[PDB]
């Protein structure tokens, strides 16, 4: 399973959540923006490695970040 | 006289090749008629060879055992036109290209959207442009005494 | 079922390829492996003795068919050698069959024990067997 | 939100195809998403070809997740249909799998509880020196 | 003497198919 | 109903649009903010179907682009005649055309270029040429320049027609949908008007023009010496003289007794033995039942009238044992979309050009043809390589049509879902086929290497150990020769001598045709062709079928037609997209054709073309040496690449020596390609950054940033470098050997 | 082979070829115990990599040894 | 007048006149000079 971490600089415009293929990726209230949200990934064991939340991300760099780990059956995308 | 090498007046090698070339010639020259176009256009030729080798005789270059000339970048004053004149006219239009470049560019960069400017240039502007290349070194001496060359 | 990732067709499904496919040595569930294993290695050998003798390098001269019936027999060997490590990198020795449970109608039936470490060492016991007599018979028929 | 049922739901019209289940879903696991639908209308399946959607509801049965979740955002986008899809196991366990609070994950919640956040910038963490000869990794801490 | 026709035989095949069964077996075990 | 229908004034034409560049697609009329911009503002000037959505000015643009090229092609003629004209050796190789060499091209005298001005012949210095164009003028029975002059001019008319016409159909009187939407009178105009009445008329200029002349040519008379065409025409006791049968007039045609006509309508075949090509009355006789043929059947459709066929209905009437409904949906598929269209257009133009390179090497068609070999090599190359360009396109076109013009709620077809339901099947299969025909044929080979090397040529696949013959093959060439004699009774004698059985025709002392044999070698190089062409159709069609989605991306055809991939994760999805699929069945083709065209001019060199002295013996080129040395990779190595390339590396100081440069410049081009290919573009970038700094330490930065190139870019640039050098260099080399040896 | 062509229509064909060797007969007693999968990214780049390496030395120590020892001058 | 003076100021027909230009400023000098190894007039 590969991990997926979230820093602060996210200003909650929902763009990662909605590009997620695997529903890896929800909001949750947050207390430090404007749009007063912030992600999260709680179905990590879920995550295949496309980078398309990283893809979708308005920042100097990104605020979601997905970085390579340990695969399993999930994680390699396999239907056999 | 440098580096064991003959002055090419003097080496036969050169006479041979010459010879070679004029019989070379001379053999698809023989075929045509005396009053046909090609026998005329070959006999330029053969006129061409002749003087291109007197030339090269006469500029006192120095052709090697094989018979062909050789060039000298040492610096020595009796071959500086070989290397060093042609450097010094190269570097001089080199330098001219890249002044009116880089005058023209700072020139554009003023406006809001230069970009549309590189994309479609403008001729009056440039033409004003190109033709202070002419004093380059000038300018580029007194910008580089001054500090304007170099960004900060 | 539309769902699985199979199809319907003729060829696949006709009661001619069921009936043949289902008497094949290699799907009798209730006869032990070693029976079925002996008639599997018994063609196989039967089978595999031609190419050799026929495009053999020594195949012209006198020797050629002799020499040509050791290398089947010796191909058999590595053969069996492929089997015996198929068995025991895959069947454990206390586990159960792991063979399908049901038919295709839907009615219960006891799984093949072939999926089992004793059931795959008769099947390859027998198909040793098999092909060393196959072999041999083969040899014999052509030159004698 | 409680986790739903679903005891014996129909299917869709389909011909069959060979981009079906295969021995995973009898090994390991497979997927299953329902739907309502208001009226009879033709759908393109994840795995090849044209289905037809009985009206009423509607169950279907899939390998991974990332095709009965394609499924369900099409659904959604084209059809406005809403859709829940579960993960059921070789010994019977079916787990709910799609909107765990009843909620989208694209609208924020309250109650839900944050995983993977680090109160930082990207540039603040450590050097992989820092955390050699240990189990962790600088990007965890 | 004769041996390399004792022993190239050896290296060339006996040698590969029992280390290849012997890495095999290792790898496959649980 | 079948009516006219315009639209007056659609655009009106300014130049404003011209300043302003990516005027077309709104975001390239932004703005350039990075020079990716530049870059993709000429990959998207010709996707009409993305600038907008409306039919009717997708169907206008394309129209005028047809226009337009007409135009360019008409200009390209009328170049080719004018230098035909002006600067050539025509007159001149006229009367002598078995020891002149064509030339019309003259290089001048700048720098010292002068040498490529070799001596062709008849008292000419030029480049010897090798597109026929001398050999068509001949047999269209021109004799003068003046003549070639006019067609010159009349050509520069026509193209400023076509340039005319397209302005005016895209900007005075544009048609409406409806105009296009209407196939069945389209179909019945191109097949009734365009091919039969043009058939027609040539076959009418042959019987008035053509025939009289060439027999006057034939006969021995001098080409100054022969009466103008016209007065064939004018004077029917000339013709008379020549054809008795013209003495009588057209009421023989009228009173149905049309053997009176045998006289230059014959049904012989064979070679002309004179000039060693098909004769010309035969050739009239198949133009007129051609255009008899064609004008029948462009009456089939129903168009404003009770009497004819619908296609639609023809299409859903259609029952059978396996397809059963079947076509019932695409008569909207294939009038809605142009991708289809053009798909379907392209692969049938692949197939009739290789058709044609074969037919035309078989039956050489123009006078003195078969005895110039360059211009026999150079023809069967290029329309091999335009066959398989054009076979190679259909499928991306397919590609582009099954991901962004189906669905199958609004337009549902049987066919293609069933065909969808079962691609795995189809695809395994077809590896099965290429697996095991690349393992026998290219384990053939290897084998006969490794045999030979081992000092055993009795253990060989050759003719002389282990035999493989082409029975079939062989049996098909003797029912050939023996077809005249029983089976078809009204030819003289066979079709070509091709065919195993006949005689052998020469014409000047050089060979011009004789029976070709078929042996182990033929047989191997059949197979390889066939593994060649099995994989490049297996990797279209896993492109093909694909394209909408599959098990690893169950959503790929939202992602578009040109992505790169989905991401490192899964493993790794690069070069998923269609378009990589077309990519990399381009270096098959190249592969394919590459071999092809190798084994036909070894095969051609060593079995047919060579000499012949006065007892009659025939000495060949090579000498018969590829029935023993093609079946090693060792042979094909030494005794082709390394035998038939003294020429080209030894041209240097020729007339020759431009050739010899090319055969260098073409390896540096393939070369360069490589760093296209086994490269990523964040090392450009990275590198590209450092020099940006370097540049703005001097304030000489520009306003458009540079970027490294996209993927997709990189990759396309790659293809066509190392498809441009491959292909330059074998013209090089061919032109080369051919020129200097033959 | 391995320096142009990539990843992801290796792995449909993998796909493909692990369907076709479930469904056949006679052939799915005999079962794998590891999921055939593609190569790797970087895999693949290092195979591309010591092939090129290997057949450059080998080809270009063949033809310095034969040359200069044909003549041994 | 203004906008067929602005699409001849785009690059490639800039470039293509000022390459065409210099070309036959050197195909011309080449002509006039036929050969040319080292500088002679010193
Ligand atoms: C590394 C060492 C090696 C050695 C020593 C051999 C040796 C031999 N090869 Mg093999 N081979 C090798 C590697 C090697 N190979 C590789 C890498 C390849 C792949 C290219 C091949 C592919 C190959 C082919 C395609 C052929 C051979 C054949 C031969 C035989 C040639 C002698 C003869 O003329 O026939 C004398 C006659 C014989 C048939 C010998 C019969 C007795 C043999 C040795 C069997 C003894 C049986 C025994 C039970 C073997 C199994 C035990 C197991 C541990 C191996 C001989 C057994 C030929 C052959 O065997 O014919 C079918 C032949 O056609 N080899
Ligand atoms: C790829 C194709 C290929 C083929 C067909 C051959 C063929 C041949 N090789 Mg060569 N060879 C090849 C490539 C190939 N080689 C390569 C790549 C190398 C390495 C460089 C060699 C090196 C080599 C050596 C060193 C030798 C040969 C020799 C031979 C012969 C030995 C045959 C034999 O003993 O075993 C045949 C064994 C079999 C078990 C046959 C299996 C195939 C059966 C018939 C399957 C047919 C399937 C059937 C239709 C199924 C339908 C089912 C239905 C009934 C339900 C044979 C003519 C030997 C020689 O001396 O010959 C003169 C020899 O010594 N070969
Ligand atoms: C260190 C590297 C080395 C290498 C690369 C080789 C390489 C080779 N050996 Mg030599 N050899 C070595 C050390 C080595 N040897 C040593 C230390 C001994 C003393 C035991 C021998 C004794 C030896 C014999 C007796 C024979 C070879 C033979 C061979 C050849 C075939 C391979 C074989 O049959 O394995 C045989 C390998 C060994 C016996 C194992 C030695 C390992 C250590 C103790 C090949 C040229 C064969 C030959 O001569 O063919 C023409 C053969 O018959 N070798
Ligand atoms: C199919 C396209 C085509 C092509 C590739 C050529 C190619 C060529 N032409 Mg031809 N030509 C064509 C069509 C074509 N022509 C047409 C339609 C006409 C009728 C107007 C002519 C009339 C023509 C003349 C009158 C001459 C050429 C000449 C030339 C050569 C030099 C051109 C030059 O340097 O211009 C310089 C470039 C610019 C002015 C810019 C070149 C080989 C020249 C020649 O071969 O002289 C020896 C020459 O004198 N051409
Ligand atoms: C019998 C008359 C007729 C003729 C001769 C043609 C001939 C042609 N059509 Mg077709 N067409 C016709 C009827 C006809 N059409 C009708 C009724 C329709 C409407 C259903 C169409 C719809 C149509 C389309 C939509 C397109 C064509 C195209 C073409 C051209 C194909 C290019 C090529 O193959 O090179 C052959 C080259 C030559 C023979 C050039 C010779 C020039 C010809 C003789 C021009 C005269 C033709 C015109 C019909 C008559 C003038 C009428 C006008 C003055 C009032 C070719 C000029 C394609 C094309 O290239 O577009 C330009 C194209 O896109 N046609
Ligand atoms: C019969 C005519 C034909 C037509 C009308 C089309 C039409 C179309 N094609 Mg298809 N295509 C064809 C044949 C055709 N194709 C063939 C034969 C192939 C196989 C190679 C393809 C493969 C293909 C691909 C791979 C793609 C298309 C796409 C497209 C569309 C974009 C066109 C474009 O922007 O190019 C404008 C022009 C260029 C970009 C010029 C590129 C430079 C070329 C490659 C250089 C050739 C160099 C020259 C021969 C060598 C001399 C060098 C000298 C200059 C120094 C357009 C609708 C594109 C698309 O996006 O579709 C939606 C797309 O991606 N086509
Ligand atoms: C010359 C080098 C080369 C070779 C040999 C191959 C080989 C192959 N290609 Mg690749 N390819 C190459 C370069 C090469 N490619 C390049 C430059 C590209 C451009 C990116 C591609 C792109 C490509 C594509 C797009 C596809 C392939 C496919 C294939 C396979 C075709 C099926 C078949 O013929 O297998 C039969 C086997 C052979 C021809 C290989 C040689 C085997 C010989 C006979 C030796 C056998 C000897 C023996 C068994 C060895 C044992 C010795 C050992 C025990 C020590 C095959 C593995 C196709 C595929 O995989 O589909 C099936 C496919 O779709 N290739
Ligand atoms: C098997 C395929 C076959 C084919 C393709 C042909 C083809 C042909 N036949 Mg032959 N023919 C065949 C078998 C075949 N024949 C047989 C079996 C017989 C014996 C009955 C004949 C007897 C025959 C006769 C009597 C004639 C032809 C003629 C023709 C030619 C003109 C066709 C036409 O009438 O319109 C054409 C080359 C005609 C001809 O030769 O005109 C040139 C003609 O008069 N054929
Ligand atoms: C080469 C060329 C050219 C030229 C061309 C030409 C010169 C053409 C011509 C053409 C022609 C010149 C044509 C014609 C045609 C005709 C026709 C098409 C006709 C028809 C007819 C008919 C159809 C008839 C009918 C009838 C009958 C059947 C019977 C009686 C009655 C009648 C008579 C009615 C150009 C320069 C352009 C371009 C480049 C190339
Ligand atoms: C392949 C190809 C080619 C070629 C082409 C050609 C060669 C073509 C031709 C074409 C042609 C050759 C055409 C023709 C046409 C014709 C027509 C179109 C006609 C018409 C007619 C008419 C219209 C008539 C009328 C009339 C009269 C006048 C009289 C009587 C009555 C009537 C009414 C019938 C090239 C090289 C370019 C390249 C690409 C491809
Ligand atoms: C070499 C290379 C580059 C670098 C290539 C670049 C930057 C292309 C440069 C093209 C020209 C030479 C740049 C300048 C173009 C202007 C028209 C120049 C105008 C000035 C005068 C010459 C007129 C990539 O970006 C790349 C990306 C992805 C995979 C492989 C590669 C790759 O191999």
């Amino acid at each position: 399973s590969h991990s997926v971490k979230i820093y602060d600089t996210c200003i909650g415009c929902t763009q990662c959540v909605r590009a997620c293929p695997t529903d890896v990726l929800e909001m949750i209230p947050w207390d430090g923006c404007k749009a007063k949200q912030i992600a999260s990934a709680p179905r990590t064991e879920d995550c295949v490695g496309c980078k398309r939340c990283e893809s979708a991300c308005p920042t100097d760099f990104l605020s979601v970040r997905v970085y390579l780990w340990h695969e399993t059956t999930r994680s390699m995308g396999l239907a056999y | 006289d440098i580096s064991g090498l003959t002055p090419c007046k003097d080496s036969k090698q050169f006479a041979k090749r010459e010879k070679q070339q004029i019989k070379k010639l001379e053999s698809s020259l023989k075929l045509y008629a005396p009053e046909s176009a090609p026998a005329l256009a070959l006999n330029a030729q053969i006129e061409k060879t002749k003087r291109r080798f007197d030339n090269y005789g006469k500029y006192g270059l120095l052709c090697g055992s094989d018979g062909l000339p050789h060039l000298i970048v040492n610096g020595d004053q009796r071959h500086w036109g070989e290397f060093i004149t042609p450097g010094i006219l190269f570097l001089y239009i080199a330098g001219w290209i890249g002044w009116v470049g880089r005058s023209y560019l700072i020139a554009i960069s003023g406006e809001k959207k230069p970009a549309m400017k590189e994309i479609i240039i403008d001729v009056p502007l440039a033409s004003r442009i190109i033709f202070r290349g002419f004093i380059w070194p000038v300018a580029a001496y007194r910008e580089f005494l001054n500090g304007d060359l170099i960004a900060k | 079922d539309p769902f699985i990732g199979s199809l319907e067709t003729p060829v696949t499904s006709s009661p001619l390829i069921a009936w043949y496919l289902s008497n094949l040595p290699g799907y009798r569930t209730a006869v032990n492996p070693l029976l079925r294993g002996v008639e599997v290695g018994l063609a196989h050998g039967f089978f595999l003795v031609g190419p050799f003798v026929k495009a053999g390098p020594l195949r012209n001269t006198a020797y050629a068919g002799s020499a040509g019936s050791l290398a089947a027999a010796g191909l058999v060997v590595i053969l069996s050698m492929c089997l015996t490590i198929y068995g025991i990198s895959s069947f454990k020795e206390g586990e159960p069959s792991i063979a399908p449970s049901l038919t295709l109608t839907g009615r219960k039936k006891q799984p093949d024990q072939l999926q089992t470490a004793d059931g795959w060492a008769k099947f390859t016991g027998g198909f040793f067997f098999g092909g060393i007599s196959g072999v041999t018979w083969a040899y014999f028929l052509l030159y004698v | 939100t409680p986790p739903q049922l679903d005891p014996n739901t129909p299917s869709p019209i389909f011909a069959g195809s060979t981009g079906g289940l295969l021995r995973k879903a009898q090994v390991e696991e497979f997927y299953v998403i329902t739907w309502n639908s208001p009226k009879e209308q033709i759908f393109e399946m994840p795995t090849g070809g044209a289905a037809i959607m009985r009206e009423g509801p509607n169950l279907l049965k899939l390998a991974r997740k990332e095709q009965c979740l394609a499924l369900g955002t099409r659904l959604r986008s084209k059809y406005k249909i809403t859709y829940q899809f579960y993960r059921v196991f070789p010994n019977g366990e079916v787990q709910y799998l799609h909107p765990k609070d009843g909620v989208y994950p694209e609208k924020a919640n309250p109650g839900r509880e944050g995983v993977g956040l680090n109160m930082r910038s990207i540039g603040k963490n450590v050097s992989p020196i820092e955390v050699k000869f240990t189990g962790k990794q600088s990007y965890d801490l | 003497n004769n041996l390399p026709s004792i022993f190239v035989p050896l290296v060339g095949l006996v040698f590969p198919a029992i280390a290849m069964a012997s890495l095999f077996l290792h790898i496959q075990k649980n | 109903e079948v009516k006219i229908l315009v639209d007056r004034d659609p655009i009106k034409t300014s130049f404003e649009e011209w300043a302003k560049p990516g005027h077309f697609s709104r975001t390239i009329a932004k703005g350039p903010d990075t020079t990716t911009w530049i870059w993709n503002l000429h990959a998207d000037a010709h996707d009409f179907d993305s600038h907008t959505s409306d039919l009717e000015e997708i169907s206008r643009k394309v129209f005028s682009a047809h226009f337009g090229q007409l135009s360019i092609i008409f200009l390209w003629l009328s170049g080719m005649y004018f230098h035909g004209a002006r600067f050539s050796n025509y007159e001149a190789w006229l009367s002598d055309p078995t020891h002149i060499g064509p030339s019309a091209q003259v290089v001048w005298s700048i720098v010292g270029q002068e040498i490529l001005n070799g001596d062709v012949g008849g008292g000419f210095r030029g480049i010897q040429i090798t597109s026929g164009f001398f050999q068509i003028w001949r047999a269209s029975g021109i004799t003068s320049e003046l003549q070639l002059y006019c067609t010159a001019i009349g050509g520069l008319v026509f193209a400023a027609l076509m340039l005319f016409a397209g302005w005016f159909h895209y900007h005075k009187a544009a048609p409406k949908l409806a105009w296009f939407q209407d196939v069945e009178s389209m179909l019945n105009h191109h097949l009734a008007g365009l091919l039969g009445l043009g058939s027609l008329s040539w076959a009418g200029h042959q019987v008035h023009v053509s025939l009289p002349i060439n027999q006057f040519l034939n006969a021995g008379v001098d080409p100054k010496e022969i009466p103008l065409p016209h007065e064939f025409i004018l004077n029917r006791d000339l013709l008379a003289q020549l054809y008795p049968s013209f003495a009588e007039g057209a009421t023989p045609f009228f009173t149905l007794n049309w053997s009176k006509y045998a006289e230059f309508l014959t049904f012989r075949g064979g070679l002309d033995p004179v000039t060693g090509g098909l004769w010309l009355t035969d050739i009239a006789h198949h133009h007129l039942a051609i255009a008899i043929l064609f004008l029948i059947a462009g009456h089939m459709y129903r168009t404003n009238w009770g009497i004819g066929h619908g296609i639609k209905d023809i299409l859903e009437a259609h029952k059978g044992p396996f397809t059963g409904q079947g076509h019932k949906g695409l008569y909207e598929i294939l009038t809605t979309s142009w991708h289809a269209q053009l798909s379907i257009n392209l692969a049938m133009l692949g197939s009739l050009t290789i058709v044609v390179a074969h037919h035309m090497y078989s039956m050489p068609p123009y006078p003195y043809l078969a005895t110039d070999y360059g211009t026999q090599l150079s023809l069967f190359t290029h329309h091999m390589w335009i066959g398989g360009f054009l076979i190679v396109g259909a499928a991306a076109h397919a590609a582009i049509f099954m991901v962004r013009d189906y669905d199958p709620t609004t337009r549902y077809n049987d066919l293609l879902d069933r065909v969808l339901r079962h691609r795995d099947a189809i695809i395994s299969h077809l590896n099965w086929v290429c697996i095991f025909l690349g393992f026998h044929s290219f384990g053939l080979y290897i084998h006969n290497d490794t045999m030979s090397a081992l000092g055993r040529p009795q253990d060989m696949f050759s003719d002389t150990a282990i035999q493989l013959q082409p029975v079939f093959a062989q049996w098909i060439q003797n029912t050939h020769a023996l077809a005249p004699g029983t089976t078809a009774p009204g030819a003289t004698t066979s079709t070509s001598l091709t065919w195993g059985g006949g005689d052998l025709v020469a014409v000047g002392g050089k060979v011009a045709l004789l029976p070709i044999p078929l042996g182990t070698a033929d047989f191997l190089v059949h197979h390889i062709h066939a593994f060649t062409i099995h994989v490049t159709v297996l990797i279209l069609l896993k492109g093909v079928l694909f394209a909408r989605s599959s098990r690893l991306i169950p959503d790929k055809a939202n992602l578009g037609f040109r992505f790169p991939c989905d991401g490192p994760g899964r493993g790794g999805t690069c070069q998923v997209s269609a378009w990589d699929h077309v990519f990399l069945g381009l270096f098959w083709m190249y592969n394919a054709i590459s071999v092809v065209i190798f084994h036909f001019s070894w095969k051609m060199q060593s079995d047919v073309w060579g000499s012949i002295s006065d007892q009659g013996v025939v000495t060949h080129i090579t000498g018969g040496n590829f029935a023993q040395s093609s079946i090693t990779i060792n042979g094909w190595l030494r005794d082709f690449l390394w035998a038939q390339a003294s020429q080209v590396i030894q041209s240097y100081g020729s007339s020759l020596s431009a050739y010899g440069l090319f055969f260098l410049g073409a390896h540096f081009v393939w070369a360069f390609s490589l760093m296209f290919l086994f490269s990523g573009r964040g090392y450009w970038q990275e590198l590209i950054e450092s020099i940006v700094w370097a540049h703005n330490k001097l304030k000489v930065a520009p306003a458009t940033q540079p970027r490294a190139l996209s993927i997709v870019q990189g990759r396309a640039v790659g293809v066509t470098h190392y498809l441009l050098g491959g292909i330059a260099t074998t013209w090089a080399f061919f032109l080369a050997r051919i020129i200097a040896v033959g | 082979m391995f320096l142009i062509s990539w990843r992801g229509y290796w792995q449909e064909l993998i796909e493909t070829l692990a369907w076709a060797h479930e469904r056949t007969p006679l052939a799915n007693l005999i079962r794998w115990r590891d999921k055939p999968v593609a190569l790797s990214i970087v895999q693949a780049r290092l195979v591309g990599l010591a092939h090129f390496s290997v057949g450059y030395i080998f080809t270009y120590a063949a033809f310095l040894i034969a040359s200069t020892s044909g003549k041994f001058g | 007048m203004r906008d067929l003076k602005t699409y001849l100021s785009v690059a490639p027909v800039i470039s293509t006149l000022w390459f065409a230009a210099l070309a036959g400023l050197l195909i011309e000098i080449n002509r006039l000079f036929p050969d040319a190894l080292i500088f002679p007039f010193f």
